[PDB]
């Protein structure tokens, strides 16, 4: 009788991290789950040590962040670890979603649906975080994204002013955004546990999409060691960015203090918002543009209802493989357009890419699955 | 809630394993490794690459077209 | 906004019917050389250049 | 007028991956700041003590601080006096307001120079190109000549008079104060002003790369060693009859 | 008929000091564990730093 | 008296083959603009084209002289 | 039995406490030898340049 | 923990941060408190086992 | 706001200017004391009834 197996706390650890039956089988694309956890605690830890010196008043917010970067012993690594960890958080998110899409992991309805909430929550958290240093991108970021609510008919204006604290972005806006940005990662952490709880009910999917109970291996030592290696690659990727190119993924305009009278000429999102940004502005309509933005991420919840194929994974589905990569490349296209001004070639090709995004998921990928069924006499 | 001893039913399958201390971590690492990656690449290139060249062509054309459009000539 | 003679020429002439929000220029000002506007875009609240 | 030109790649001594700022060039560049730019440009986020590690001594920087008059907080009668000022003082502000900044420089606001390398695309290359590349207008366009011509500025009409030329003050070591070198040194200083961590992050970077060059193959071997048992396993299927 | 089961050849995967079936493994036992534990010992030292 | 190395480098850059063609089409723009009645047609485009080729070459060379 | 990984294992690795002791003693002497080396490489690749090499110009 | 030789600017900003997070850490420890409790169920006024009358 | 210059001012800004900021502030203040009354009762109950044997 084992202490590891029967102690009411260690029970939980053992049935999640040690004795948990896992496929013999799962590739590097399965490393991103633990990497998201590492990202979560990295952002929690640095974010805590930034909160120790940050002040959330408009007069002083920019000054406190630069006080961190110049005066605070090693405040610069903490600040840019945080900044680049947020981008690392997004690289891992996108890899993790794409893995799920490819391998048919969305057939775990609860795990997947909680995952969609986790994406939206981490997006809202990181929007808030960018508002905090009170640069130019902070202010107009806060302006535009809060104003998305103003598209809700009849009550949208009241709602925007309700979260602002008044008629404009102001003193009241920044102090609550610090408070909202502090708590939300812990709420995320709690939802990450429920995500894992629903997952353990089935165990993991694998590259083949075929049930792997015939060949399970213990999580320890195999996926404990594969996870350590994967994390050490995540540390490389992060520490390359903070130590050799700290500002590569950010905006120079956020190094000028916020200014309510001038929006900059060049303004774009943070790289990881660029596809959704490109989708919304491809529509010359207020209500439709924001409805498309909401639909661009909420679509993931329809993907299980649109699975036509008699196989789970895309591994043995070449038509679907092609159309998956068309989806990735189209998403890469949309982040390129997001980066460009609203002028001649870019308006049309961004409109066509927007249409293709929705056509691929809604129509073209379900039809590919039926054709593939018919070709196998299924 | 799944445990070893309760997963599924398997009959008539023998597994031979060796100790980690009996065997090499990198058994024939380049001699067999390189032939494999090339084989894996060949298997997937036609599925992965053609959307990204299709991105590349629309990128190259789009940047070029935008550049040319903000020049004049006879006016 | 101080307005030149070429500027007022374009605004009086262009179609009221073909706008998304149908107004004449003359019912948008009091005296036609001075336009006073809140510099907040009606989309999502940026400052127009 | 909407058409743009982007800066070329100047081979800064700190452009390379594992490469120090030139602290001899940071020194000469502070000298450019104190004498030319500080008449117009705030640097609110750099203090005199920041120089003590970097280019000057403790005594050098204390004597440099003891050159300006700074307002100090109240005497025990209740009035605002002036003092020589210490290493703790941030670099002195011209103009009490942004509005007093706009009034002296003909409508135009000169922004802070504490951030300016990190706050403009191209970095020091842009600030070098905007400085060293001051030029005459082409035919077709004229300025309302409170504003001047610079090609590197967006829209081509800049409020800044071309503030650098041959021999605007001397360098303390003995260095020829050509406009090119006056621009080189100030941009080398403004990089340090934007990013004082620069040399420390590149030191830790080399340590990071060398450590990772040990740890990545070692953890790989650790993971392979354990995965040995599975990767070399042999299956046989032996059904009855 | 279970006596038909031979364990298949593992020479392809074996450490060099353990290829001779005519010779004891006990002799190379201290060395082989030595090498593998030195790897984890150095890693711990590396991580510790 | 006072020798700026940028003067030595800019002259040496302008004599290189790309710059000769781009100075040419700027000069051909220079004659075109004083000629017409009230032309709006700028030599912004042809100046910046020439500076593009010149400053590219300036950057490759200039810092080898400066201390 | 002459071989060195063997004597490394026999004296230091066999017991987990001795294994841990050899790691912590190992980490002390690594931190010195690596920081010695990595600083000396960084200083040599930036030959003058830093205030450590400028120092002697401004006096005692 | 002060941030210097005396209670100061540094002390108050971190005390806000420490005071924000610690109730959530408390909340997590309150769950572990309940988890250990459910293992036995509750005690009662008599101190006698009450399985006979749950 | 967690700065020394402004911290007192923000708390009184809550109590005077913030719509119903006064109930929130004093609910918080008296809830902290309520938290302690409940803690002490809860410990004493445990001490009396031998609940510490868990
Ligand atoms: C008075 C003439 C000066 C002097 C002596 C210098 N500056 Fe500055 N500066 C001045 C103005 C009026 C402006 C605003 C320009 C405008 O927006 O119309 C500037 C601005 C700059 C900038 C920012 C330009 C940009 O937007 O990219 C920089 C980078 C700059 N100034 C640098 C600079 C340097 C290095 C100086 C010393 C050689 C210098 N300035 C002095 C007015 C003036
Ligand atoms: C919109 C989809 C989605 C998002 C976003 C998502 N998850 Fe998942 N996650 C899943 C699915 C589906 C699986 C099951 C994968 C499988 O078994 O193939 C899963 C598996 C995982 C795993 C374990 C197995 C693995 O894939 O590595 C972890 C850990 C994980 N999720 C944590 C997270 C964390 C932390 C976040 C960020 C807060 C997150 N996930 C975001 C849907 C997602
Ligand atoms: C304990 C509080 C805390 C937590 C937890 C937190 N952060 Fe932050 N975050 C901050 C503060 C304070 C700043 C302002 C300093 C700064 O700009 O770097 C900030 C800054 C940011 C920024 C702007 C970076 C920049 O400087 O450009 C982003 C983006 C960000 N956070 C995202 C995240 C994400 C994603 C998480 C994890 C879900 C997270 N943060 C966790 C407090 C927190
Ligand atoms: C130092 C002792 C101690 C402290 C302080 C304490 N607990 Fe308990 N708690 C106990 C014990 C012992 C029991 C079991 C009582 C029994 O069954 O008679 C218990 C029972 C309870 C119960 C359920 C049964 C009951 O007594 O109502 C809850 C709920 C509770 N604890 C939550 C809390 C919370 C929330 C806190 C404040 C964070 C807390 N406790 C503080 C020792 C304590
Ligand atoms: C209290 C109320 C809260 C927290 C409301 C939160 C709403 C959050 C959203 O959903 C989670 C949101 C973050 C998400 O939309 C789906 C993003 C992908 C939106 C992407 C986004 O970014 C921009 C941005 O970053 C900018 O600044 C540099 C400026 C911008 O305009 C020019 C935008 C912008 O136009 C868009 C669409
Ligand atoms: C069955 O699949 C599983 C994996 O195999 C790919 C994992 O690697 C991990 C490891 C995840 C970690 C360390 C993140 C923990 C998150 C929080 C918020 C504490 C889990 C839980 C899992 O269930």
């Amino acid at each position: 009788t084992n202490i590891r197996k029967s102690h009411p706390l260690m029970k939980i650890v053992n049935n999640a991290f040690i004795d948990l039956p896992a496929p013999s089988n799962i590739s590097s694309w399965w490393n991103f789950g633990s990497l998201l956890g590492i990202c979560l605690i990295l952002q929690i830890l640095t974010g805590l040590f930034l909160a120790m010196h940050y002040t959330s008043d408009t007069t002083t917010a920019f000054s406190s962040v630069t006080h961190i970067c110049r005066d605070v012993n090693y405040g610069w690594i903490i600040r840019y670890m945080h900044a680049n960890g947020a981008s690392m958080f997004f690289i891992c998110l996108y890899m993790h979603v794409g893995r799920g899409l490819y391998y048919g992991s969305y057939t775990f309805l609860e795990t997947w649906n909680i995952g969609v909430i986790l994406l939206l929550t981490v997006m809202a958290t990181a929007f808030m975080g960018y508002v905090l240093p009170w640069g130019q991108m902070s202010f107009w970021g806060a302006t535009v994204i809060t104003n998305l609510l103003s598209a809700i008919p009849y009550i949208g204006t009241n709602l925007v002013e309700w979260i602002w604290g008044g008629f404009s972005v102001d003193k009241a806006t920044l102090t609550r955004f610090f408070a909202f940005h502090f708590i939300l990662p812990f709420i995320i952490m709690a939802i990450a546990m429920v995500h894992l709880l629903f997952l353990h009910e089935t165990g993991s999917n694998n590259p083949t999409g075929i049930s792997s109970d015939v060949d399970k291996i213990p999580f320890h030592p195999y996926y404990t060691i594969k996870d350590i290696l994967g994390a050490l690659l995540l540390i490389l990727a992060l520490m390359l960015l903070v130590l050799f190119a700290p500002d590569l993924l950010g905006d120079p305009d956020n190094y000028t203090p916020a200014n309510p009278l001038n929006t900059p000429p060049h303004i774009k999102p943070e790289w990881y918002f660029l596809f959704a940004y490109a989708i919304l502005r491809s529509i010359p309509n207020k209500l439709g543009g924001v409805l498309a933005l909401a639909f661009s991420i909420l679509i993931l919840a329809l993907i299980p209802l649109l699975h036509t194929s008699k196989q789970r994974s895309m591994m043995f589905r070449p038509l679907s493989q092609c159309l998956f990569w068309a989806l990735v490349a189209d998403l890469l296209t949309l982040t390129w357009i997001g980066g460009q001004p609203v002028e001649h070639p870019y308006i049309t090709i961004g409109q066509l890419a927007s249409v293709l995004y929705f056509l691929l998921i809604l129509v073209l990928m379900p039809t590919a699955g039926t054709i593939e069924n018919k070709l196998l006499k299924w | 809630g799944r445990q070893f001893g309760h997963l599924t039913r398997v009959r008539h399958v023998i597994t031979y394993s060796l100790s980690p201390f009996e065997q090499r971590a990198f058994p024939h690492y380049f001699s067999k490794g390189i032939p494999n990656v090339l084989r894996r690449t060949r298997a997937c290139i036609l599925r992965v690459a053609p959307p990204f060249v299709a991105f590349y062509l629309v990128y190259t054309w789009g940047t070029q077209e935008f550049e040319k459009s903000k020049r004049k000539n006879p006016a | 906004r101080h307005r030149t003679k070429k500027e007022i020429d374009q605004e009086a002439a262009v179609e009221v019917s073909q706008l998304r929000d149908p107004q004449h220029d003359l019912e948008r000002v009091k005296k036609p050389e001075w336009v006073i506007l809140i510099g907040v875009c009606t989309h999502l609240g940026c400052v127009p250049i | 007028s909407d058409l743009e030109l982007h800066p070329p790649s100047y081979p800064w001594s700190h452009r390379g991956l594992l490469s120090s700022l030139d602290h001899t060039s940071i020194r000469r560049g502070f000298q450019v700041y104190k004498q030319v730019c500080s008449s117009c440009h705030s640097m609110d986020y750099v203090a005199y003590r920041h120089l003590v590690g970097v280019c000057y001594t403790e005594d050098e920087a204390k004597a440099l601080a003891e050159e300006v008059e700074v307002q100090d907080g109240p005497n025990e009668d209740g009035e605002m006096f002036m003092r020589p000022g210490k290493l703790s003082d941030y670099f002195p502000k011209p103009y009490p307001n942004p509005e007093a900044a706009r009034a002296a420089n003909n409508g135009a606001l000169p922004p802070d120079l504490s951030y300016i390398v990190r706050a403009r695309h191209g970095g020091e290359d842009y600030v070098f190109s905007l400085l060293t590349g001051y030029c005459e207008p082409p035919t077709g366009v004229s300025l309302r000549e409170g504003l001047y011509f610079n090609p590197y500025f967006p829209g081509q009409a800049i409020g800044m008079a071309p503030p650098i030329y041959n021999e605007v003050l001397e360098f303390d070591d003995g260095t020829p104060a050509t406009m090119s070198q006056v621009a080189k040194d100030v941009c080398t200083f403004l990089r340090w002003a934007a990013e004082p961590e620069h040399d420390h992050r590149k030191r830790m970077g080399l340590k990071m790369l060398l450590m990772m060059g040990l740890l990545l193959p070692l953890v790989y071997a650790m993971k392979r060693h354990k995965w040995s048992v599975l990767k070399s396993r042999k299956l046989a299927y032996r059904p009855p009859k | 008929s279970h006596t038909d089961i031979k364990v298949p050849d593992f020479s392809d995967y074996r450490r060099p000091e353990v290829l001779d079936s005519t010779k004891s493994s006990k002799e190379s036992s201290e060395a082989r564990k030595g090498f593998s534990y030195l790897v984890t010992a150095t890693t711990t030292v590396g991580v510790a730093y | 008296e006072l020798v700026d190395p940028l003067t030595t480098v800019r002259e040496q850059c302008e004599q290189l083959e790309k710059c000769v063609k781009a100075r040419e089409r700027l000069e051909l723009c220079d004659e075109r603009v004083s000629s017409r009645s009230q032309t709006e047609e700028d030599c912004t485009e042809e100046l910046l084209d020439f500076l593009h080729a010149r400053d590219h070459c300036v950057a490759h060379k200039l810092f080898n002289s400066l201390k | 039995a002459p071989t060195l990984t063997a004597r490394l294992y026999s004296l230091l690795f066999r017991r987990t406490s001795t294994f841990a002791l050899t790691i912590v003693v190992g980490a002390l002497f690594f931190e010195r030898a690596f920081d010695q080396g990595a600083d000396a490489i960084y200083e040599h690749i930036n030959e003058g340049k830093l205030w450590k090499h400028i120092k002697h110009k401004y006096e005692n």
